[PDB]
């Protein structure tokens, strides 16, 4: 967590239906956006911090 | 000399400008554009904004 | 493995979506239709509905 990894996602298409239809998550909280709207939104960049 | 008339026009214009500019205020919402709120948020969360 | 739920490891991924004025480069699996001009349409340009 102190050296949390960051990856930059750009210039690609993502099917977020797979992500939020998954039952493998205990926490899935989206602020400022809805999980079911991501398939209709285009973003300049995404950062995945793990 | 015609300022009295022009003044009136100016005032009206000013008022409308302010009105239009108020559409760019968030008033606490995440966005001042209704289309962005509706396209990003579910109805339960969109109605709050 | 014997720890309680409050101390078991949890893997966390935080997705930060940035919507700037720059060209969009991460999109959903939504197919683009033909461009229709001179008509009243319901357009969606890079999520700008
Ligand atoms: C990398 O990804 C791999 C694949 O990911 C999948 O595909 C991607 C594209 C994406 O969609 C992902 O969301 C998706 O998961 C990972 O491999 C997968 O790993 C999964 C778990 O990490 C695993 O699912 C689990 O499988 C177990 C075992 O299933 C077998 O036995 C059952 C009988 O029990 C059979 O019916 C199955 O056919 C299998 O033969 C299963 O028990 C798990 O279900 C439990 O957990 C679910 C939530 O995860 C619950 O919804 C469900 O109700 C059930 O609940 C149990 O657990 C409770 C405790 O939590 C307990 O109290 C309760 O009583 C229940 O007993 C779960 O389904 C996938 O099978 C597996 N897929 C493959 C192909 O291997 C891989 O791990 C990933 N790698 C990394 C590093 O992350």
């Amino acid at each position: 967590v102190y050296a949390w990894n960051r990856k930059r996602i750009s210039n690609c298409v993502a099917d977020y239906s797979v992500l939020y239809n998954s039952a493998s998550f205990s926490t899935f909280k989206c602020y400022g956006v809805s999980p079911t709207k991501l398939n209709d939104l285009c973003f300049t960049n995404v950062y995945a911090d793990s | 000399a015609l300022g009295k008339l022009q003044d009136v026009v100016n005032q009206n214009a000013q008022a409308l400008n302010t009105l239009v500019k108020q559409l760019s205020s968030n008033f606490g919402a995440i966005s001042s554009v209704l289309n962005d709120i509706l396209s990003r948020l579910d109805p339960p969360e969109a109605e709050v904004q | 493995p014997t720890y309680g739920v409050g101390y078991q490891p949890y893997r966390v991924v935080v997705l930060s979506f940035e919507l700037l004025h720059a060209p969009a480069t991460v999109c959903g699996p939504k197919k683009s239709t033909n461009l229709v001009k001179n008509k009243c349409v319901n357009f969606n340009f890079n999520g700008l509905t």
